[PDB]
RNA sequence: GAAGACAUUGUCAGGUGGGGAGUUUCACAUCUGUUGCAGAUGUCUAAGGGGGGCUCAUGGAGAACAGAAAUCUCCAGUAGAACAAAGGGUAAAAGCCCCCUUGAUUUUGAUUUUUGUGAAUACAAACCAUGAAAGU
RNA sequence: UUGACAUUGUGAAGAGACAUAGAGGGUGUAGAAUAAGUGGGAGCUUCGGCGCCAGUGAAAUACCACUACCUUUAUAGUUUC
RNA sequence: AAGCUCGUAUCAGUUUUAUGAGAUUAGAGGUUCCGGGGUCGAAAUGACCUUGACCUAUUCU
C-alpha cells in the first residue's frame, strides 16, 4: 500500500510513466528518443504526420 | 513532548537576554532560535515575546530585523502578548527612523519597519503624529519602490485621528500622482491608495476634491476607472451627500430623499 | 423567569445582614460562556444600556460649554486647562485615571488626541461629542449593572446572549448563579 | 533431561511482498511559490423615469500680473464632442445642467429570438411618478 | 512479520491511568515585593497593622466574586500494564 | 414494396408583367534627502569631485 503512486503523492504531494524514477519533466524528455514518429490508420493514410513534418503552408506575412 | 519543562525553557531564555545584552552580534543565535521554537509551537509565553522587543530595540541591523520579521511572521498573534503597543511604535519610530537619523538601514529595511509600525497602528488603534510627515518625503513617485509605502500609509489610518495630518498625505499625493500629465498607472496607484485611506478615516478628504477625483470614472484607461468606481461605492454607503447627484446610486439617493426632510 | 427574583430578594436583605462599610453596594453581574476563542479576532462591541457610579465625569469644552456644565454639578474643562498639562505624562495620567467616564464638544474631538495622545484612548474612556463590553482577550467579563431594579439583570443579559454560568454579585456580598 | 502457561496450533486484523498470477498502456493591478507562473488577498463587474433650459469638440480675435494651458467677452463651428478611441444612430437631443420622483411595482393573457428556460417585444386592469397638456 | 481472542490452568508482588474529593501557586524591568488576569471600589475590622489618598509602572495592591492555566495529596471503586 | 382518401385541377430545375428590398538632448542646469567616494569634518543636511536618474527644450502622425 505505501508502495502506490496514489501514496506516493499524497506523503509528498499529468504525464504516463511518471513514477517513483522519472517524474514529469523526465518522462518528456526519454520519449523524444522514440515518439519522432508518423500515426496512420488501419488501411493506411496519414492521420497525424510527425513531429515537425505537420506539412502546412503558413501565412508567411 | 509530554509537559512543557519550565525550569528548562526558563533557563535557556536566561541565555537569550544575557546574549542580547553583548551588543556585538551575539543575539542572533537567541533570535534565530526563538523565532524556530514559536514556529514549532514550543515557546508560546510572555516571556519570549520581550526578547524579540528587546532585538527590535537593538542597536544591530541583523538582529532588530530578525525582531521585525518576528512580529511580522497581516501580522501573528504575539502582538496579543505585547505588554505596551504604544510605547513600543514610539520608541521605534523614535530610536531608527527620525531620532538621530544615523542613516543605517538601507531602503528595503526602512520599509519593513514601516509596514511594522502602521500595522501595529491601524490594528490597535495608536497615536504617534510623526509617521504622517515622514512618510512625506517619500511619497514621490520618484522614488524607490513606493507602492509599499503608500500601502502601509493607509495602514495607519483611524477613524480616531485628526484628519488634518492626514489632509496634508491626501494632498501631496493629490499633487504628485492625479495631477496634470501622469500616466495612468500613477494616477490609479494614487486613488487607490487614497480610497483604502478614505476606508479606514472617511472624513479625511473632503467633498471638493472627492468631485476632483470622480471626475475619473469614465477615463477610457480602464485602471482610472476601476479606481474611482471603488471609491464612489465607498463614499455610497457613508456620506453619500459628499457625492452629487449623478453618483448616488438609485439607494444612496432614496435613503437621503427621505431623511433630508 | 421569576428565579432571578428569589436571587435578588435575599440579596437585598444581604442588603441589610451586613448592612454598610459607609458607602454603597453597587450591582454587577458576571458572565460565563464557553465555546469562543478571544485569540482569534471574533470580537464584540455593544452598547445598548441605560448606575450610581458615584458620577465623576470630566468635560472638556468652550465658554459656550464651561458656563452651561458648571451647572449639573459637573468637573468642567477649558481647552487650555489642557494645553498646560501636556509636559508631564503622570500628571496628564493622573486625570486619565481619576474619572469614571470622559466626554467633550464636537469641537475639541479633533484637538484631544494632540494633548491627551497616548493615554484615554487605550484606557478604553475616550471622550464623545456633544453639542465598552469589549472582548479584546479573555473569557471573563464584568459588567456594572445597577444600585440598591430586578428588570435591568435580564435586560443586559438577553443583550448580551443577543450579541453572542451567569452571576450577579455585589461590592462585597456573595454570588449567586 | 530441557522448556512451560509463553512458544506452538486455529480464526480474525494491520504491514511488507514483481518471488508469483491476471490485466492495461470574466477583469487592470500592490500582497506567496514555479518560471519571466498556474495559485492568495481586495476590486471592478456600473442611475433608470418624465418636464424644462441650453449647445458640444476645436479654431480665430481680444483683456493687469496671466505665459502654449488659470478666469472673462465676441465670432465661426452638421457634430469633427459626449452617450461603458478609426463604425451606425442622436443637436430647442438619445448630449450637459436644473425641478420632481424611484413604472427596476402587481394581476390577465399575445408575439419573436428561442423542444428547456431566460431575453426582448407589444398588449389590457389596478397602485404610482411626471408635465399645464398632449402623452410617457 | 506484528497485535487480539481461544487452547489456558494454580500463586504473588509492583508501576501508570480513569474520578472523584482536596491543597497551593506565578522574578523581562522599575516598584517595599514573586503583579495570572478581569470587575466591582475606598475597611469586616482580633490589629486599626491596615484598605483610599503617595510614588514607580501597560496594568496597583485591603476587602469579595468571577474563570484561565501550572503543580502536587488520597484511593469507594474503575481499569490497564 | 405493400397499400388507402379520393380524381381535384393544383403543380413546374421554365418564362412574362407590376412592385419592393515611436525615439532624439549633443549643446543648459537641478536633484537622489538611499549610492556615496574626495582634502576636511570631536562635531558639518558643506567648497567641490565624478557614476548617475531625474525636469526639460527636438522630430513624426
Amino acid at each position: 500500500t505505501g508502495k502506490k503512486e496514489k501514496s506516493r503523492r499524497i506523503r509528498e504531494g499529468r504525464v504516463k510513466g511518471e513514477n517513483f524514477y522519472r517524474d514529469s519533466k523526465r518522462v518528456k524528455f526519454l520519449n523524444m528518443y522514440t515518439s519522432g514518429k508518423e500515426i496512420r490508420n488501419k488501411k493506411g493514410n496519414l492521420i497525424r504526420a510527425a513531429s515537425f513534418q505537420d506539412s502546412t503552408i503558413p501565412d508567411a506575412r | 513532548t509530554n509537559g512543557k519543562n519550565q525550569k528548562l525553557n526558563k533557563s535557556t531564555q536566561a541565555v537569550c537576554f544575557n546574549l542580547l545584552d553583548q551588543p556585538d552580534s551575539q543575539g542572533i543565535w537567541a533570535t534565530k532560535l526563538t523565532r524556530e521554537l514559536w514556529r514549532r509551537g514550543i515557546w508560546d509565553d510572555s516571556r519570549t515575546v520581550e526578547i524579540m522587543t528587546q532585538a527590535a530595540l537593538h542597536q544591530d541591523v541583523k538582529i532588530v530585523m530578525s525582531g521585525v520579521m518576528f512580529f511580522l511572521d497581516l501580522n501573528f498573534s504575539a502582538i496579543h502578548l505585547l505588554r505596551d503597543p504604544q510605547g513600543f511604535a514610539e520608541k521605534l519610530f523614535k530610536e531608527h527612523l527620525s531620532g538621530k537619523t544615523k542613516n543605517k538601514f538601507d531602503m528595503e529595511q526602512k520599509i519593513s519597519l514601516m509596514q511594522l509600525l502602521s500595522r501595529l497602528i491601524g490594528t490597535h488603534k495608536l497615536i504617534v503624529l510623526g509617521i504622517y510627515t515622514f512618510f512625506l518625503k517619500y511619497l514621490t513617485p520618484k522614488q524607490r519602490d513606493v507602492t509599499r509605502i503608500m500601502s502601509a500609509c493607509a495602514q495607519a489610518c483611524h477613524d480616531l485621528v485628526p484628519p488634518e495630518v492626514i489632509n496634508v498625505m491626501v494632498r501631496k499625493i493629490a499633487d504628485e500622482f492625479v495631477s496634470d500629465g501622469v500616466a495612468n498607472e500613477v494616477a490609479a496607484a494614487g486613488i487607490n491608495t487614497i480610497r483604502e485611506i478614505c476606508s479606514r478615516a472617511p472624513l479625511a478628504i473632503d467633498e471638493i476634491l472627492l468631485q476632483d477625483l470622480v471626475e475619473y470614472k469614465g477615463s477610457k484607461a480602464k485602471g482610472v476607472n476601476m479606481a474611482a468606481k471603488s471609491l464612489i461605492a465607498l463614499y455610497r454607503d457613508v456620506a453619500p451627500e459628499m457625492l452629487k447627484k449623478k453618483d448616488r446610486g438609485k439607494n444612496a439617493a432614496m435613503e437621503v430623499q427621505e431623511a433630508k426632510k | 423567569s421569576s428565579q432571578v427574583r428569589e436571587h435578588v430578594k435575599e440579596l437585598l436583605k444581604y442588603s441589610n445582614e451586613t448592612k454598610k462599610r459607609n458607602f454603597l453596594e453597587t450591582v454587577e453581574l458576571q458572565v460565563g460562556l464557553k465555546n469562543y476563542d478571544p485569540q482569534r479576532d471574533k470580537r464584540f462591541s455593544g452598547s445598548l444600556k441605560l448606575p450610581r457610579p458615584n458620577m465623576s465625569i470630566c468635560i472638556f469644552g468652550d465658554a459656550f460649554d464651561v458656563d452651561r456644565a458648571k451647572s449639573c454639578g459637573v468637573d468642567a474643562m477649558s481647552v487650555d486647562d489642557l494645553k498646560k498639562l501636556n509636559k508631564n505624562k503622570k500628571l496628564i495620567k493622573k486625570l486619565s485615571k481619576k474619572y469614571n467616564a470622559f466626554i467633550a464638544s464636537e469641537v475639541l474631538i479633533k484637538q484631544v488626541p494632540r494633548l491627551l495622545g497616548p493615554q484615554l484612548s487605550k484606557a478604553g474612556k475616550f471622550p464623545t461629542p456633544v453639542s465598552k463590553f469589549q472582548l479584546k482577550k479573555v473569557l471573563c467579563l464584568a459588567v456594572a449593572v445597577g444600585n440598591v431594579l430586578v428588570n435591568q439583570i435580564l435586560m443586559s443579559v438577553n443583550f448580551f446572549v443577543s450579541l453572542l454560568s451567569l452571576v450577579v454579585k455585589s461590592s462585597m456580598g456573595p454570588a449567586f448563579r
